[PDB]
């Protein structure tokens, strides 16, 4: 009977817009619960409403500052919106709340590579946390050296 | 006299991403600087600096990129790793 439980039913059946109605009704009847906005952000993702999904995730994060799944959904949403550096900061937060989260490790590689491809070297090299994973030191390949800063 | 071996920083930013940081203070500008990356080797070559290092990891040379930071006088390398054997 819970408006969230009723919304989850439509969600399993792939009826995404009808689950949002239930999630909206559940939000307007319980603004403190962080499950409802995160659930509605997940349904927004299923219909490529990435802008609307980011706000629903931030609302959930404000309510619960440790909601790992909320950072995850905002991370994918921010990638589709192009906010790569902001997406990287979310998935690295997940990696702190859930060390070894496989979705986080995968999406972090895919993001940190596209950031370097676009030239945002400092966003990767300066904000890096894994600097302690030291690595102590056949045709060759000439790699051109662009500039930055 | 001769070319000096610079200071190198290596770490795993990701399981399949290896990052490098070479300090080149006496150097300025990417012009006249060459970088060669093999499967297990890193060659940085004007003859002010020279660095011939061996890396214990499988480097994807084709998809590797580099950049000389002018403010910090550093050469930054991004070396994606090749898929490991099953
Ligand atoms: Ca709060």
């Amino acid at each position: 009977i819970s408006e969230k439980d009723r919304g989850n039913g439509f969600f399993k059946e792939g009826k995404y817009e009808r689950a949002i109605e239930c999630y909206t009704r559940g939000i307007a009847a319980d603004g403190a619960n962080a499950l409802l906005p995160a659930n509605r952000a997940m349904a927004y993702l299923k219909i490529q409403k990435y802008e609307e999904a980011e706000k629903d995730c931030t609302q959930a994060i404000l309510l619960d500052g440790s909601y790992s799944k909320a950072f995850a959904r905002r991370g994918t949403a921010r990638t589709f919106l192009g906010k790569l550096n902001e997406a990287k900061q979310d998935f690295e937060t997940v990696l702190l709340l859930e060390p070894g989260n496989k979705q986080a490790v995968t999406e972090l590689s895919k993001i940190k590579k596209e950031l370097i491809e676009k030239g945002h070297w400092d966003d990767v090299f300066l904000d890096s946390t894994q600097r302690q994973n030291v690595v102590k030191p056949k045709p060759l390949k000439k790699v051109i050296i662009e500039e930055t800063g | 006299s001769g070319p000096e071996k610079p200071h190198l920083n290596l770490w795993l930013e990701a399981p399949d991403l290896l990052l490098a940081e070479v300090d080149l203070p006496k150097l300025d500008g990417a012009l006249g600087l060459s970088l060669e990356i093999g499967e297990n080797r890193l060659v940085m070559g004007q003859q002010l600096y020279h660095l011939d290092a061996y890396i214990p990891l499988q480097i994807n040379s084709h998809e590797s990129k580099a950049a000389f930071h002018r403010k910090r006088k550093q050469l930054m390398v991004a070396m994606p790793l090749l898929p490991v054997p099953s």
